[PDB]
């Protein structure tokens, strides 16, 4: 899946920046 | 979730903080 | 904060690439 | 917690799968 | 200029909005 | 220096997420 | 489109390093 | 603009310094 | 193409991590 | 060439350990 | 030490762009 | 080698080349 793989990777940059202190959860498909 | 939301239409910053801890 | 900050860029895209399918959440302090 | 053991000191690929969901 | 601000004390999002067009 | 060279390349990118279609001026 | 938006994303990194001390104004 | 030029066909390194400042 | 040019980006970033001390060859 | 092998199908990270030094 | 690790990380992607085709070598030791 | 040549102080595009294949 590669498109899948290449937009997770920005997802998680992404998540990374706006959820600061938050922190996040990637769950891919 | 998130890889069917915002991987094919593009997901704002404020869109991406529903998946924040 | 700078480094920690940079370190944990670097930290959750190599989590992404370890993880695969798994996924995971990453927490900062 | 993961910045405190993996940025400053090299966390092996090994290391960084206890973090994993 | 942006590097000075940001690199020695970390900046906000909000703080790097400052900075767009 | 380098850890300046190095933030520089991470500002950019947290730029482009902020400031979508605004666009942006990177000027280091 | 994201692939798009993915795209200009690596746009701003090359042109960070290219740029040097010039810096860029990206106007997307 | 850059995206328009250099997403739809792949650039060089002089087509990227065109939008340098 | 531009999709082969983003791939290979990703590709070196995670070559970089899964070879650690050993390096790598990154030839097209 | 590893862009033929991981391009077009993904590749996993022990079959990217084919190309390490 | 970790921050030479993150520069190396940035050390390839300038390298992936400025060589292109001709690929390259990276050697750490 | 290139981390201790760039590392410790920064590498124009140009001396990056030498590492070219
Ligand atoms: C940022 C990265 C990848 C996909 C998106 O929708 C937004
Ligand atoms: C990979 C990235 C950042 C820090 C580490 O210890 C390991
Ligand atoms: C994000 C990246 C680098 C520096 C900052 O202050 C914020
Ligand atoms: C993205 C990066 C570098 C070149 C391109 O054409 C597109
Ligand atoms: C890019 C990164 C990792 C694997 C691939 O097959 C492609
Ligand atoms: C890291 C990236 C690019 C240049 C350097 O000197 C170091
Ligand atoms: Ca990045
Ligand atoms: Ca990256
Ligand atoms: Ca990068
Ligand atoms: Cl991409
Ligand atoms: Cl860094
Ligand atoms: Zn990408
Ligand atoms: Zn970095």
């Amino acid at each position: 899946f590669v498109n899948q793989h290449l937009c997770g990777s920005h997802l998680v940059e992404a998540l990374y920046l706006v959820c600061g202190e938050r922190g996040f959860f990637y769950t891919p498909k | 979730g998130i890889v069917e939301q915002c991987c094919t239409s593009i997901c704002s910053l404020y869109q991406l903080e529903n998946y924040c801890g």
